[PDB]
């Protein structure tokens, strides 16, 4: 059906019911309404249609005043087709933003109110005010600074030849082509172009890359910019536009405890909604934690018989006093089902102190999460979240009760009182030996805690772990040292973000050492920093504030922050934490919010389009399905939603006009849509929408290959890599960048053969470039896949660009998972490297040198890879969950060996792969 | 003068045959569990959707209740003002229109009630899923522990990785 019956509520109390089209915009619907309201009672008391806004209940259950009346009804998606006329009243700016946020983050804001949580309310209050202030402060600043926020520079991490450039002006057919050096600064290029005929000043302009939102400015040479660097390498001519400063303003203008020596105990009262075998009996094990480490022995219940609502009413006491309890103390429960005389049913963690430092008292009702069985089968789950299960109606829960420790409430002491308990050789050689690479060692490090601060500042992490956090005297003495601890390098600070270091003073110190990051470098670790939020105890924290600061100062960082968080809003354990961060970001980013809305709506339609194609592919063959997809795409609401949007994969890229004929779906398990674009402002961009499968694995791998490329380029080694865009956007939903002019090695071979293909794409002179492009990228991807332990490498998932560049796709498996993946050379690749010859020692030696140099550079940055992978354990990837997965990298980068030893082992592994290359092919 | 009686077989091939059996039993039980966990996760999401759809039903009805409040307050003047100057038709239209509104509320209450019934039913499924998961966990964990005891036994005995692989694969 095309039309829908709609209920209309008029402000006189009158009610109308009539069909309208789903494609009709609300302005059109208000016309039809007024024409019908004529002939219903009390029409003469109404004002004109422009006096009223339609209100509706939307998909997220909130009222929404529908201010944009150009919006189609089918895009509004009211819960039921009910439109109420209200007055165009009050602060419409707050109302409109509140509404749009809810739809944008996939969670209604009223769900934050529904909790009646002081922590949530305080967070929203503090963070929204902070984000708004940044946004207003940004609006004051100049066009150049605003350009830097909105479109920060895309630079490369050095010859001086000359090549021409095409420059035009805004709103003009005619353009100027002329010569310019590679090492010229873009201001000089502007002034040259500005001499049009023979009025205006070149410092009132910027250089836009036409077709995209990339801009050239600042004190850098043309060659350092990625656009020019790309054009110079490929051989193409850059096409730029001269945009005036006023035209950028047009974009911009959018508006006491330590006395308590009583033992710690709790009253375990009742369980609820438990689902177990009635033959068995139920037990609750309880334990106190600080990070990984236990604070005392783990006490247990008596065996009570299995039912839905088991009652214990036990006094669980613990081998630790209240005064000993550290700031980040963590009570951890697990419900077990056992034979009377084992099954972990569920678990729940709880901070003993609240977000305002108060030790908790009274009844808590912890809604538990279900236990999953796994290899390292621990009793309790202290690494798991402290946030309650949001399925409050159905999920199993435990009722407990913290006793009244004192008449007035008690807080954890402030820093000032902590620093009171703070001011209060054989050993030197013994200490060095330990830190230059156990329990006797732990006691020595603790005794020489002041020596570590003076002589081994980078060993702070080691010292935190040896500290006895179950003794409050040790805790205070450690914090004293920490508050005067010298600032550590970015690398060391990344380790301190790990779950092993829960204390907020350590957290605060780690962030303090990460404030020196550049946006480029911060962007390289943004994914890992987003995962570390899952280890946090309280909503308001230094890492969230930090990430919001950087996101508001850089629109690119805010884009990828939004999506990293948006893509896990379906996950209950982080829905609340992530949802509040997105709200805050949105309030300080009302401009970008509009761009991200456009992207979400396209991703919403692509879901519906993909679901249709899945179901139709079973019904009919591909040609007809492809055509039926096109007819669904032709629809006005569809076509407009899919057209004219910034790319989620790269917000400086413009997806303009869909090429419906070129659009299709791919013959893979999840049937991912192949959507092609084109912009006459430009550069024929393509995307793959994949739904049903997870893409977090491929992103992480591509992030790491990209990191390797940056690391290699910093040594003047460009291995011609292709770290294409990959982005999870939702529940088993994401985008992949299409790389043009490439094909899988299988397809090329099916239609000697690999070398013929490169001949047909690089005839004559060009072929020498193509072989070099292949050799370089083959070296990089051979090392990359070896280090990351990426197996399953075959012709269907290895691709080659017409330029000659090799690259890999579809990284489902890594770190050996599905044992050590060997270093792998393919006979077909060695053939192309040797220029078709049987022996080409000259060329093959160079290729060996590239692989060796690549491998060497990654070992020098091995700890970076270790620390980054350590924080990704937070993400819950199946193939990255434990120390064994991290241990893979340690061994693949040979960090336990010297550089001379590792290189000799790499050469052996390299040599054996070459011997195996001949065996595999026969 | 120590002991550990755990492995049922005591010759290498027999233990390896039982490693192959117990590993197959474990892999199949893991898949059984995984299937249920998909159903658990999916049913949690559907139950969440239904629960916010109920909120959306409430908020709609709340909007309709406000309309009735207004109609009752607002109509008072016009019904009395049209009783004099005998326009009893305009009165009859206001009230018939108001009866048309009330009738629509009952449909929305009915549709809310149907969704409450679905959520009641799906909430039971969720508990049934969670129960079945909890009856599987012992088997799965026992089967993991056995698999490892047999591997350790053969490793201690010095069986090569090649033979251990083919029993596992
Ligand atoms: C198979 C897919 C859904 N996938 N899954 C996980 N990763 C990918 C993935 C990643 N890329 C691609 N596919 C890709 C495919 C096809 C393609 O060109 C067309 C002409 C072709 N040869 O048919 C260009 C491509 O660009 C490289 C990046």
């Amino acid at each position: 059906n095309q039309s829908v019956v709609v209920d209309f509520l008029l402000p006189t109390g009158v009610y109308l019911n009539f069909p309208v089209s789903r494609n009709a915009n609300l302005s059109t619907i208000k016309q039809l309404l007024w024409h019908r309201a004529q002939y219903e009672p009390l029409f003469h008391m109404l004002s004109g249609p422009e006096a009223y806004v339609f209100t509706c209940i939307n998909q997220t259950a909130e009222q929404q005043e529908l201010e944009d009346e150009q919006r189609r009804l089918c895009d509004v998606q009211p819960f039921l087709p009910v439109l109420r006329l209200v007055a165009r009243e009050g602060d419409r700016v707050k109302k409109l933003i509140n509404s749009q946020i809810s739809l944008l983050i996939g969670k209604g804001l009223h769900e934050f109110d529904s909790l009646c949580d002081p922590e949530v309310n305080d967070f929203r209050a503090k963070m929204c005010q902070f984000c708004e202030e940044a946004a207003a402060r940004r609006q004051q600043l100049g066009w150049e600074a605003w350009l830097q926020y909105s479109f920060p520079l895309q630079l490369e991490p050095l010859p001086n030849r000359a090549l021409l450039v095409n420059v035009k002006f805004e709103g003009s057919e005619e353009s100027f082509t002329f010569q310019v050096s590679t090492k010229d600064v873009p201001l000089a290029l502007m002034a040259c172009a500005l001499r049009k005929k023979a009025v205006e000043q070149p410092e009132d302009y910027t250089l836009q890359v036409n077709g995209r939102h990339e801009y050239l400015y600042g004190s850098y040479p043309l060659c350092q910019f990625q656009y020019i660097c790309s054009c110079l390498h490929s051989g193409l001519t850059p096409h730029l536009t001269m945009v005036h400063s006023s035209s950028i303003l047009a974009m911009r203008d959018e508006q006491s405890l330590w006395s308590l020596e009583q033992p710690f105990r709790i009253e375990l009262i009742q369980g609820s909604k438990v689902n177990a075998d009635e033959r068995m009996k139920l037990v609750v094990q309880a334990g106190l934690f600080h990070g990984n480490e236990m604070l005392c022995k783990t006490v247990s219940s008596s065996e009570v018989s299995v039912c839905s609502e088991p009652v214990w009413k036990q006094r669980l006491e613990f081998d630790i006093n209240i005064c000993d309890l550290p700031r980040m103390a963590r009570l951890c429960f697990a419900l077990y089902a056992v034979i009377e005389k084992d099954c972990p049913i569920a678990w729940a963690n709880l901070m003993l102190f609240d977000y305002k430092d108060q030790l908790k008292t009274g009844e808590r009702c912890l809604y538990m999460w279900p236990s999953v069985p796994d290899e390292k089968g621990e009793l309790l789950n202290p690494t798991g979240t402290v946030r309650s299960n949001p399925n409050t109606d159905s999920a199993a829960a435990l009722l407990i009760c913290l006793p009244e420790v004192a008449p007035h409430p008690v807080y954890y002491p402030a820093l000032e009182k902590i620093l009171e308990l703070g001011r209060h050789e054989e050993e030197q050689l013994q200490l060095r030996e330990i830190l230059e690479r156990y329990e006797h060692e732990k006691d020595l490090v603790w005794k020489l805690r002041h020596e570590v601060q003076e002589h081994f500042p980078e060993a702070l992490a080691r010292l935190l772990l040896v500290t006895k956090w179950n003794k409050h005297e040790d805790v205070a003495q450690m914090l004293y040292l920490l508050c005067s601890w010298p600032e550590l390098p970015v690398l060391s600070a990344l380790e301190l973000l790990d779950f092993s270091f829960p204390d907020c003073h350590v957290g605060s110190f780690a962030i303090k050492s990460l404030r020196k990051l550049t946006d480029d470098e911060l962007f390289q670790y943004l994914l890992q920093l987003v995962q570390v939020l899952k280890y946090e105890s309280y909503l308001d924290c230094e890492l969230t504030k930090f990430l919001l600061d950087r996101a508001l100062a850089n629109r690119k960082i805010g884009h990828f922050l939004f999506w990293h968080l948006r893509s896990e809003m379906h996950v209950p354990s982080v829905a609340l934490r992530f949802g509040l961060i997105l709200e805050a970001y949105c309030r300080g980013s009302t401009h970008h919010m509009k761009v991200l809305m456009k992207q979400g709506e396209a991703l919403s339609k692509l879901k519906a389009l993909n679901d249709f194609v899945k179901l139709s592919s079973q019904k009919t063959p591909k040609p007809q399905t492809k055509e039926l997809m096109h007819l669904c795409m032709r629809q006005e609401a569809y076509l407009e939603a899919l057209s004219h949007l910034q790319s989620p994969l790269d917000p400086s890229t413009l997806l303009a006009e869909v090429c419906v004929e070129q659009c299709t779906f791919m013959d893979s398990k999840m049937k991912p849509l192949w959507i092609m674009y084109s912009n006459e402002e430009a550069g024929s961009v393509g995307i793959i929408f994949k739904n049903g499968d997870d893409l977090r694995q491929d992103m992480l791998t591509l992030q790491m290959i990209q990191l390797m490329d940056v690391l290699w380029k910093q040594e003047g080694l460009d291995l011609r890599m292709t770290p294409y865009g990959c982005l999870p956007t939702g529940d088993r939903t994401g985008l992949i960048e299409v790389v043009l002019r490439s094909d899988t090695i299988a397809n090329i071979q099916l239609n000697d053969a690999l070398l013929n293909w490169l001949k047909s794409k690089n005839p004559g002179e060009a072929l020498d470039r193509a072989i070099e492009e292949f050799t370089l990228s083959c070296a990089g991807y051979c090392v990359a896949t070896y280090v990351l332990g990426i197996g399953d490498r075959h012709s269907d998932n290895i691709m080659i660009r017409e330029s000659g560049q090799l690259f890999h796709i579809d990284f489902g498996h890594f770190l050996g998972n599905f044992e050590r993946v060997p270093f792998i050379l393919t006979y077909d690749f060695v053939h192309v490297i040797q220029q078709g010859k049987t022996n080409n020692s000259e060329k093959f030696e160079r290729f060996r040198g590239y692989c060796e140099r690549a491998y060497t550079i990654l070992r020098r940055h091995g700890l970076l890879f270790l620390h980054l992978f350590a924080l990704m354990r937070a993400a819950g990837l199946p193939e990255l969950s434990c120390s064994k997965d991290i241990q893979y990298l340690k061994d693949s980068l040979a960090l336990g060996k010297t550089e001379e030893e590792a290189l000799k082992h790499f050469r052996v592994k390299f040599n054996e792969a070459l011997r195996e290359s001949w065996k595999t092919k026969v | 003068y120590q002991q550990d009686q755990v492995v049922k077989e005591d010759n290498i091939e027999a233990v390896g045959k039982k490693l192959h059996e117990y590993n197959t039993q474990f892999q199949e039980k893991s898949r059984e569990y995984d299937r249920l966990y998909e159903d658990y996760t999916r049913t949690s999401q559907e139950i969440q959707m239904k629960r916010t759809a109920i909120e959306a039903f409430n908020e709609t009805i709340k909007i309709f209740e406000e309309q009735c409040q207004t109609q009752e307050r607002y109509s008072k003047e016009y019904i009395e003002k049209f009783k004099r100057e005998g326009n009893e038709t305009e009165i009859q239209r206001i009230m018939h229109n108001y009866e048309k509104l009330k009738s629509r509320i009952s449909e929305i209450v009915d549709s809310r009630r149907r969704l409450e019934e679905d959520l009641k039913k799906q909430a039971a499924e969720y508990r049934e899923i969670d129960k079945r998961m909890n009856s599987i966990k012992p088997d799965l964990i026992q089967l993991r522990k056995t698999r490892d005891q047999y591997l350790m036994w053969l490793t201690q005995k010095g069986v090569r990785q090649k033979k251990l692989n083919e029993w596992l694969g």
